């Protein structure tokens, strides 16, 4: 498999009026590891973040065209961009590759500038978009994160809640996935403020 | 205003008829063939004594066996000389051998008229060559010498002088020429025509001298060589 | 003055000028004589040197091993054109196994010819051909201009003073097809002498013969070559 | 096919066979391997006939091209150089050499191996061809920097005959070349039938 | 067979100004009147549309062109040249639509218009426009209106007139406008800021009105027009 | 997928499921699958994700075009042959398979798209993985000229059938009503299948997680 | 074809280039631009020209680009042809920043704007962009910087600087008060204003009619923003009770 | 097979590579050289293809050395890794992809000392130790295990010295000699052979 | 894509389009070079500086590799340009030649290049002149000199710019062995030939010095009056 060459996995999650993301630190080859310390959560606008998980390249290489026609439309416009808007450059960029798309599912997750709504979506190699408002996940243990998050997700929940359903939905799943693993990291997001917390996670 | 390729009432090229025109403000350089070799001559007219006489090229070898030249606009002739080059060696790589002087110059004579505004590729030309070129060179026809100009009417010579003053020297040569002379004395006669028709003096650094002949390749005469030639005034 | 600038600019009277001056091109240019017989086709050219020194220039090309041609005008546009008439009989000898007739080459280059002409920023070819040519039709004399226009002639002569060449060869038109093949060249050079001076005449280093026929294939005759043609000569009229 | 050349002392013994086969069947013994490029510059002949001819022929023609505008001689690594330029946008398609180029330098006794995957590296001995291995053993058996002119044509010489002894693709005569500082020069073209003769008595 | 020019015509005066767009500036000046008015609560355009001869049908073209749902356009000057802009705007506003999945802003529009408007003035063998174009929209919970001239550049206004007697427009507007105007206000003044050159008694054939506001851009209904045009509403 | 439309009297019933999957699991519980062309024409997706999406949107995008510059309403046929040669032209390799339908001055047009490129005018279509389920339940009680409540039933039986009964499809039934006048939209028409509420709360206490390293950043 | 054709790309015979010459004229037309360096920060200062009672007025500024994080411009000129620069000038510090993963040196993209103004010049056949532009920002190789640039292709650091109308009174105006090295954004909004307020066609001066904007670097980022109607109200009236203080 | 290892220190960063280069079953050069002079203090280990190897490093090398030209400052370490990965990313969905295993060094005035790992598939990774090659798979154990933060450099030429050591023990590849170069605040600096 | 022709001949056989652009160079601030024995030194005058400008932009001395540089008279944009060419063809010959770059090479190179833009439909002249100054790698001093038509020619000393042969008829009956034998002689007698035309020397001169093994070194304004002084001391000896 071609996604499950560099492992990884992207988690998101939806609360009263914050949104945490989360995702594995681990950079490695099939079966070596590599890198402890590896970014995969990459901020858009203050209080709006992407996860990339898939083939390590196209996590990098997607990560720094969105960069490249995102500050080109906050440069355009006066206005920081919208999740709607950010959803649809990244289902825009990944479907201009269609008969050679990037191996990585991007998922958004970030709260609407102005309005404090909060957001959340996972999108496909070639750019399909859907919304939920409970949780979206993407990686090689796709399977396992869903198991968790069926179970331990409730409609309304605070940022405290919020952060310790992410980090248990995300450690089990973690662990019960090869590829996948090395600490975690969480990105709490608020009106007020941006908590960033690393896991404490089997290093096996 | 007129464009490239406009026809005058005469029944010739502007664009080439002015190309002509730029040669006889040139240096001036005369060529003389011999059974026993080609010889080729040529004032490098130098502004300023702090200037290289060496840097100064008019006299450029394409082959082994073939040596060239040239008048006028000098930038123009480096263009010229370096497709002769390049044609040369595109002969050798195809057939394994040597090409004839005549079968260099009209290479080079098909590059005459390439100019154009409409119907060209982004990288054609848009003026002529404004250069004069004494093709001087040893086959198996033996030694043989060609001019060619702006037009491409490439044609055999057996002394033929081009430049400033190329219409007083090519009356000289017509007096002194025959065809049963030396190579030696087609050396002495090039230098007698060149110093009347020269504004300075005939000097080693002055001038450039090249022969090619049938024995061995083509030799540019250094300054201890022309010495030698030099001291017969 | 105003109309004699480009070949897509027509002038008020219903001419183009461009092509006229291109016309002036071809009478600049040195003379040369093509006659046809009933198996043999000639063409006797005059050369012309820039100096006594220099050698005298190529006036008779090699096309084919049936079509050979003579040009006047122009050096650079009559390579371009005969590279295009070699081309074209080497494709047909190509695909057909078969010798290109010459009412077919000629009208080809009545065709590429013609784009120029209506075009703007090109230019008409500024030379003037005389094709001799054999095939299964027999000898032939075609002549192409800086126009388009083509003609298929007995005998005809273009180039500078042609006018005395083109008076012989009226007067003596009848004899051509039943003249064998080494008195149809004297009548090709003796209209050449015409056009000279009284007192400058043919010589073996000015005069070029190129011969196309039944018997033989296109062959330039060229210095030691041309005086068996030139000996046994009828002499100068005063 | 073995092809072999190293450099000493006083310069670069350039030795090489000249078999060619066709299989099983042997097509000719009299193959010049060694490619004369210039008379300052040597190449060698092994995987592909004509990789081999051609491409050093086009470094050849380009190599002149160079002593025309430059004025100079041109050097050893940039001839290795533009070989291995020119070879390299053809990766992949189906071109099969193994040469070695050989000459006298302005830093002094020059060698290259480049291949038709892309490889240029310079070193003090190298051998290829299909019998490259058995040329191996012997040549640095038997190798010095402070080799006589007498002693490098034996060592190079037998280097390829023994080559030739286990290697079923290698034969025909052991050609060897001698490269100086003004120019190369052609040493020997002896047969491996009279050499067996000779090593034997 | 055409070929197509690459030199501009439009170029720099010794003066120091662009020659083609100072004459297409006054090309938009003999036309037709046009005016626009923002609000707050929305916006209105109102322009001249004199059929002249009776025997053309009113309903058939239209001066007043819909861009997308919340987003029209008016025009003054040449009719043939606006309505290449209409598609273009229109193509443009589709564009962005199918990248972004979001309604085009006004101001993004403009901008993305004026740089075609641009490029007639810098590219090979084209004239530039001889059109000034009035573009409103409503976004963000705010009206826009804006001005793309002939030159490029785009101007943000709260009331502006075009085409004839322009200037006589733009004097009676700022004495007419206020701050927090009501939208059904809005077409009162412009329906009158027009009036101002008209000369022939307006009826709901001789003008043509379209409003934009938070439910979308329309085109009113000559039954609307005639209600309002009766002096009052 | 179970995407189906019919022919009534009055206009066109759309009918559509929820369930979007990843291989053989569940991703979207509730996924949109009528979709927007025309203020009078809808068309029902299958297939590809993506190329259904983006294949829409174009057609959308190129009508909304087409009808602001002719001044009137758009017809379903042209909807058609903008879907027909575009498909063609790729030779199947966009796995769009489309159920359209509207309403125009001539009346009702229902048509089914292949990937390929291939249309089909008929009364009732059915198209997607639970295909045969739905077109069994049309081919056994559809009858010409029938009411609006009694098409939307048929329906809605037909995506129920397909549904239960084949894997792909799941969880909600959604219709599209398009008539003469009226067009109604109705997303949450019918929702057979619901969760079962948990009654173990498994809910994680304040502080049940390990942290190394926290940092906080200030928001304006 | 060559009848029609102006030639734009073409020599004087007096050794220089009439469509640039002429596209010059254009700029000392335009409002007067101006910025100056301080050792604190960077700003630039600009006359605005659309000046009417019925103008919305929409954008955070008229005349003031911004192009990078780090980065800001004005413009001097055409401002039809200034939209298509200053959007190349957004692309080009996209490219570098993709490439790189770093900010444009600010040396860097006022060079690659230059090489394609210069290449119409010299070919294409069309006409050149009529702007001058005025960039400030701040980069980890020298810090803060102002640059200028010609419609030619011709750029040069400056210390202080103007372009537009009236610029060769206030370029001497300038070299008057400023004192190199010693130099705050305090005194620089003052001698902004100071040099503004006496070269501008009408006088008395208002905020409305002027335009300025600021980069400093604050705790480790570089902040760009555009002054407030009072800000500028503000520098104004300090300006104003100091010209009346001279009568003493 | 070729292989590479590099160790970072507080201010220093310590490279080694094989000077083996092997066809088939032979070894052709004994003192092969696989670093490349990119900068005064960025060196490039460069490893993978036949072909792909010398063409692709010195593609970047020469447009890192016409930055310096064309600006007069030098690219930092953390650039000049983001423009190699550019490059290889660019042609890796192109007709012509470099299949090349590569390893950068570089000291930075300002940041200080740094290490990037890439794979041929071009993904940059900031690690503070890394190796390439089917030597990496025994040697990676013995850098988890020493390994120091705040290791000096004769300790960290004792602890390369430990990794070199198990490829001759265990590692069935023949690699005696070794290419050993410290990047610090002075630049590039050429330390002994460790040769068995 | 513009087809039309720029550079055309003319009745009396000149190429005003050329000699134009040799007229810009000449309107160009003052550039002078010396060969020396052991280094070359090339240096810029009449810069016409406001003061109130930033030095470091203005430079017309640039390096074009490590062994070659150059200084440039006239359009200072169209110079830009040809700089920036000529480094990546600095870059590209290491590419596909071992060897680096040798000042004959460079300097064929933009002579080639400005030959191109004089005979190429739809392109303008570049007007200027360019000093190429390096060292080869037998390590033998070179001087090289440019211009508009496409023509380099070796010099031993050389000024180009405006008062160019007021500078070069200085340097006709100055340069000699004894002149040029050692390196603070060589940079003497490059102040002395700028002093002759530019108003008042001190802050205009700008110049740049580069020795057999060691890159090129930028002199400092503080260095250059040391040098200028020393010059007034022995204007003073005589009289």
């Amino acid at each position: 498999s071609i996604m499950s060459y560099n492992g990884g996995a992207v988690m998101a999650m939806k609360g009263k009026n914050c949104v945490a993301i989360a995702a594995d630190r681990r950079f490695g080859i099939q079966a070596q590891m590599v890198t402890t310390d590896f970014q995969k959560i990459f901020p858009m606008g203050d209080r709006l973040y992407i996860g990339l998980a898939g083939l390590a390249t196209d996590v990098q290489t997607v990560a720094q065209r969105l960069k490249f026609r995102l500050n080109l439309y906050e440069l355009k416009e006066g206005r920081q961009i919208k999740p709607y808007t950010l959803m649809s450059m990244v289902a825009n960029l990944l479907y201009e590759k269609r008969f050679g798309p990037y191996y990585t599912e991007p998922v958004i997750a970030g709260l609407d500038p102005k309005t404090f709504k909060p957001f959340i979506c996972s999108l496909d190699l070639i750019g399909c978009p859907m919304v939920t408002d409970d949780f979206v996940v993407s990686g090689t243990c796709s399977e396992q994160m869903y198991g968790m998050c069926e179970s331990l997700w409730e409609p309304n929940m605070d940022p405290e809640h919020l952060f310790e359903t992410i980090s248990q939905a995300m450690l089990n799943a973690v662990d019960r996935d090869a590829v996948s693993g090395m600490g975690v990291i969480v990105h709490v997001i608020e009106k007020d403020k941006i908590t960033t917390r690393t896991l404490k996670a089997r290093m096996d | 205003d007129r464009g490239v390729n406009t026809f005058s009432p005469e029944g010739r090229l502007f664009q080439v008829e002015y190309a002509i025109e730029a040669i006889k403000l040139g240096s001036t350089a005369i060529g003389i063939q011999t059974s026993e070799g080609v010889c080729l001559a040529v004032e490098k007219r130098i502004t300023s004594p702090l200037m290289e006489p060496s840097s100064i090229e008019k006299i450029v070898e394409i082959d082994a066996h073939i040596g060239c030249a040239m008048s006028g606009l000098i930038a123009d002739a480096k263009t010229l000389i370096d497709k002769a080059r390049v044609e040369t060696q595109n002969h050798w790589f195809t057939y394994n051998e040597t090409m004839t002087v005549e079968s260099v110059t009209q290479a080079v004579s098909n590059l005459a008229l390439q100019f154009g505004e409409e119907d060209a590729d982004p990288g054609a030309m848009s003026r002529p060559f404004g250069v004069a070129l004494l093709f001087g060179g040893v086959d198996e026809k033996g030694p043989q010498l060609f001019h060619m100009d702006p037009s491409g009417t490439f044609v055999q010579c057996d002394a033929r002088a081009i430049g400033s003053a190329s219409e007083g020297a090519q009356s000289s040569l017509q007096e002194v020429y025959h065809k049963s002379m030396t190579l030696k004395e087609a050396i002495k006669s090039s230098l007698i025509i060149l110093k009347q028709v020269m504004e300075e003096k005939l000097n080693a650094t002055n001038i450039e001298l090249a022969t090619v002949q049938p024995g061995q390749n083509f030799h540019m005469f250094t300054k201890e060589e022309l010495e030698e030639v030099i001291k017969d005034i | 003055n105003q109309y004699d600038n480009d070949v897509t600019v027509w002038s008020p009277q219903g001419r183009i000028h461009q092509i006229e001056y291109a016309m002036e091109a071809v009478k600049q240019g040195s003379a040369t004589v093509g006659l046809k017989s009933k198996t043999h086709a000639v063409l006797v050219a005059l050369k012309r040197a820039q100096s006594e020194l220099a050698a005298h220039q190529k006036k008779i090309l090699h096309v084919d091993n049936h079509i050979g041609i003579s040009i006047a005008g122009l050096t650079a546009d009559a390579r371009l054109l005969c590279n295009f008439m070699r081309q074209e009989c080497l494709d047909s000898r190509f695909v057909f196994d078969r010798p290109l007739p010459v009412s077919r080459l000629v009208s080809l280059i009545g065709s590429k010819t013609q784009i120029p002409t209506q075009r703007y920023g090109r230019r008409p070819y500024g030379v003037g051909l005389l094709i001799a040519g054999y095939d299964d039709m027999g000898p032939h004399i075609f002549q192409t201009c800086p126009s388009a226009n083509y003609f298929d002639c007995r005998a005809m002569s273009i180039g500078a003073r042609s006018q005395s060449a083109r008076t012989y060869l009226e007067r003596h038109m009848s004899e051509f097809m039943e003249c064998n093949l080494d008195e149809l060249v004297k009548h090709g050079l003796r209209a050449l002498r015409e056009t000279l001076p009284a007192e400058q005449d043919l010589t073996t280093k000015n005069v070029s013969i190129g011969i196309v026929g039944k018997d033989l294939e296109f062959t330039i005759y060229d210095d030691d070559d041309v005086s068996p043609f030139l000996d046994g000569l009828e002499e100068r009229p005063q | 096919t073995t092809t072999l050349a190293f450099k000493f002392l006083h310069g670069v013994i350039v030795a090489a066979d000249s078999r060619a086969t066709a299989g099983a069947y042997i097509a000719s013994q009299t193959v010049k391997k060694v490619i004369e490029i210039n008379p300052y510059l040597l190449g060698t002949m092994a995987g592909g006939a004509a990789d081999c001819s051609f491409w050093e022929r086009l470094l050849a023609r380009q190599c002149r091209i160079y002593e025309l505008r430059n004025k100079e001689r041109i050097s050893v690594a940039a001839a290795s150089k533009l070989l291995a330029n020119m070879v390299y946008q053809y990766k992949g398609m189906g071109l099969s050499m193994g040469t070695m180029i050989c000459g006298w330098d302005k830093r002094g006794p020059g060698l290259y191996y480049v291949d038709s995957e892309g490889n240029r590296i310079s070193g003090t001995a190298f051998s290829v061809g299909s019998g490259s291995v058995y040329a191996y053993g012997v040549m640095d058996r038997g190798y010095s920097y402070d080799l006589k002119v007498e002693e490098a044509y034996d060592l190079a010489r037998r280097a390829i005959y023994q080559a030739t002894y286990r290697d079923a693709y290698s034969g025909g005569a052991v050609n060897l070349y001698h490269v100086r500082e003004d120019g190369w020069i052609r040493v020997s073209s002896d047969n491996v039938a009279d050499l067996h003769d000779k090593y034997s008595s | 067979a055409k070929r197509g020019y690459s030199f501009s015509l439009t170029t720099f005066s010794p003066s120091g100004k662009l020659v083609q767009i100072e004459y297409a500036l006054a090309a938009v000046a003999g036309g037709a009147p046009s005016v626009g008015i923002k609000a707050a609560n929305g916006v209105v355009l109102a322009t001249e549309k004199k059929q002249k001869s009776i025997l053309y049908d009113e309903r058939s073209v239209h001066k007043v062109e819909p861009i997308t749902k919340h987003i029209g356009l008016v025009y003054s000057g040449m009719g043939p040249d606006y309505r290449v802009l209409v598609h273009r705007a229109r193509k443009l506003a589709q564009q962005y639509y199918l990248v972004y999945q979001e309604p085009i802003p006004t101001a993004q529009l403009v901008q993305r218009v004026a740089s075609v408007m641009q490029e007639y003035t810098q590219s090979g063998g084209v004239r530039p426009f001889g059109v000034s174009l009035l573009i409103c929209g409503w976004n963000e919970g705010r009206p826009y209106l804006f001005q793309s001239d002939p030159s490029g550049a785009y101007f943000a206004w709260k009331a502006t007139a075009m085409g004839k007697n322009y200037v006589n427009g733009k004097t009676f507007l700022e004495k007419r406008y206020n701050e927090d105007l009501e939208l059904e206000d809005a077409i009162h003044t412009a329906i009158l800021t027009l009036k101002e050159s008209f000369e022939g008694q307006m009826t709901e054939d001789n003008i043509e009105v379209g409003i934009c506001n938070e439910a979308g851009f329309r085109r009113l209904t000559p039954t609307e027009v005639r209600d309002y045009l009766a002096a009052i509403a | 997928t179970t995407i189906a439309g019919v022919v009534y009297k009055d206009g066109i019933v759309l009918g559509a499921d929820t369930r979007a999957t990843e291989g053989m699991v569940v991703a979207d519980k509730n996924c949109s699958k009528i979709h927007f062309i025309s203020p009078n024409i809808y068309c029902c997706g299958a297939g590809t994700a993506a190329d259904t999406d983006m294949t829409t949107q174009l057609i959308s995008s190129n009508l909304e075009l087409h009808s602001l510059t002719t001044g009137r309403l758009p017809r379903v046929v042209t909807a058609n042959r903008m879907l027909k040669q575009m498909l063609f032209r790729y030779q199947g390799y966009i796995g769009a398979a489309l159920v359209l339908g509207g309403v125009d001055v001539t009346g009702p047009h229902l048509y089914s798209i292949y990937p390929h490129g291939s249309t089909d005018k008929l009364p009732y279509v059915t198209m997607g993985s639970g295909s045969l389920a739905a077109m069994a339940v049309f081919e056994d009680k559809f009858r010409p000229d029938m009411e609006e409540e009694e098409a939307k039933k048929l329906v809605s039986e037909a995506i129920a059938a397909g549904i239960f009964n084949d894997l792909g499809s799941g969880s909600n039934i959604d219709l599209c009503v398009i008539s003469k006048s009226k067009l109604d939209f109705l997303r949450p028409f019918s929702v057979p299948n619901k969760k079962g509420t948990r009654l173990g709360r498994y809910r994680c206490e304040k502080g049940t997680t390990a942290v190394l390293t926290e940092k906080v950043t200030p928001l304006e | 074809s060559r009848r029609y054709d102006s030639r734009t790309t073409i020599f004087s015979p007096e050794g220089r280039l009439y469509q640039v010459e002429y596209a010059m004229e254009a700029i000392g037309h335009a409002g007067t631009c101006l910025g100056i360096l301080a050792n604190d920060g960077v700003l630039l200062a600009a006359e605005r020209r659309n000046i009417h009672k019925l103008l919305d007025e929409v954008f955070f500024s008229e005349k003031i680009y911004k192009l990078n994080e780090d980065m800001a411009c004005s413009v001097a000129g055409i401002t039809s042809d200034a939209n298509v620069l200053t959007n190349e000038l957004r692309l080009i510090a996209q490219r570098y920043l993709l490439q790189y993963q770093e900010p444009i040196p600010c040396e860097q993209l006022v060079t690659a704007l230059c090489d394609i103004k210069q290449a119409y010049t010299q070919f294409g056949g069309k006409r050149p962009f009529g702007v001058s532009l005025l960039y400030i920002g701040w980069d980890k190789h020298y810090g803060f910087q102002l640059y200028q640039s010609d419609p030619s292709g011709n750029y040069g650091g400056w210390k202080a600087t103007c372009i537009g109308n009236n610029s060769a009174a206030a370029v001497s105006m300038l070299k008057q008060d400023y004192k190199e090295g010693e130099m705050t954004l305090k005194s620089a909004l003052a001698l902004a204003v100071k040099v503004l307020n006496k070269t501008m066609d009408v006088s008395k001066l208002s905020a409305e009619k002027v335009e300025i904007a600021t980069l400093t670097r604050e705790s480790g980022k570089t902040v760009i923003r555009v002054l407030k109607q009072k800000e500028v109200e503000q520098l104004i009236k300090k300006h104003e009770e100091e010209e009346a203080k001279a009568e003493r | 097979m070729e292989y590479l290892i590099g160790i970072q220190g507080p201010d220093y960063v310590l490279v080694a590579s094989d000077r083996v280069a092997a066809s088939n079953i032979v070894q052709m050069k004994d003192d092969h050289d696989k670093m490349f002079k990119m900068s005064e203090k960025i060196l490039l280990l460069c490893v993978g293809e036949a072909g792909d190897t010398v063409q692709f490093a010195e593609y970047i090398q020469k447009n890192v050395q016409l930055y310096k030209m064309r600006n007069g400052y030098e690219l930092s370490p953390t650039a000049a890794a983001n423009f190699t990965r550019r490059n290889l990313a660019d042609c890796l969905r192109s007709r012509t992809p470099y299949h090349v295993n590569l390893l950068l060094a570089g000291y930075d005035e300002h940041e200080g000392p740094a290490l990037y790992y890439m794979d041929y598939l071009a993904a940059l990774a900031k690690a503070p130790f890394a190796a390439h090659g089917y030597g990496a798979f025994l040697t990676l154990s013995i850098l988890d295990r020493y390994y120091t933060p705040t290791i000096s450099r004769e300790r960290a030429v004792e602890l390369l010295r430990k990794c070199l050591e198990e490829l001759q023990k265990r590692f069935i590849l023949n690699l005696p000699t070794f290419s050993v170069r410290v990047i610090d605040k002075d630049g590039i600096h050429n330390l002994e052979n460790i040769a068995f | 894509s513009y087809d039309r022709a720029i550079t055309v001949f003319s009745p009396d056989g000149h190429l005003f389009q050329v000699e134009y652009a040799q007229e810009a160079v000449k309107k160009g601030s003052t550039a002078v070079g010396v060969r020396g024995k052991d280094i070359v030194v090339l240096g810029v005058e009449k810069k016409s500086v406001a003061k109130l400008q930033d030095e470091r932009t203005v430079r017309k001395i640039c390096a074009l590799d490590d062994n070659v540089c150059m200084a440039f008279a006239g359009l200072t944009a169209d110079a830009r340009i040809v700089i920036n060419r000529a480094r990546v063809e600095c870059q590209s010959h290491r590419l596909t030649v071992e060897d680096p770059v040798t000042v004959e090479y460079i300097t064929r190179y933009i002579a080639s290049l400005k030959q191109r833009y004089t005979q190429s439909n739809g392109r303008r002249p570049f007007g200027i002149s360019a000093l190429i100054v390096g060292f080869d790698f037998d390590g033998t001093p070179r001087l090289y000199q440019t211009d508009p038509s496409g023509t380099y020619h070796a010099w031993k000393a050389n000024a180009i710019g405006r008062g160019a042969k007021s500078v070069r008829e200085f340097l006709e009956k100055n340069y000699t062995d004894d002149a040029i034998e050692t390196d603070d002689l060589t940079i003497k007698l490059v102040i002395k030939a700028l002093l002759e035309v530019v108003q008042s020397g001190g802050k205009n001169i700008e110049l740049a010095v580069m020795r057999r093994d060691q890159p090129l070194k930028i002199l400092n304004p503080e260095e250059i009056e040391k040098y200028v002084a020393e010059i007034e001391k022995e204007k003073e000896e005589n009289e």
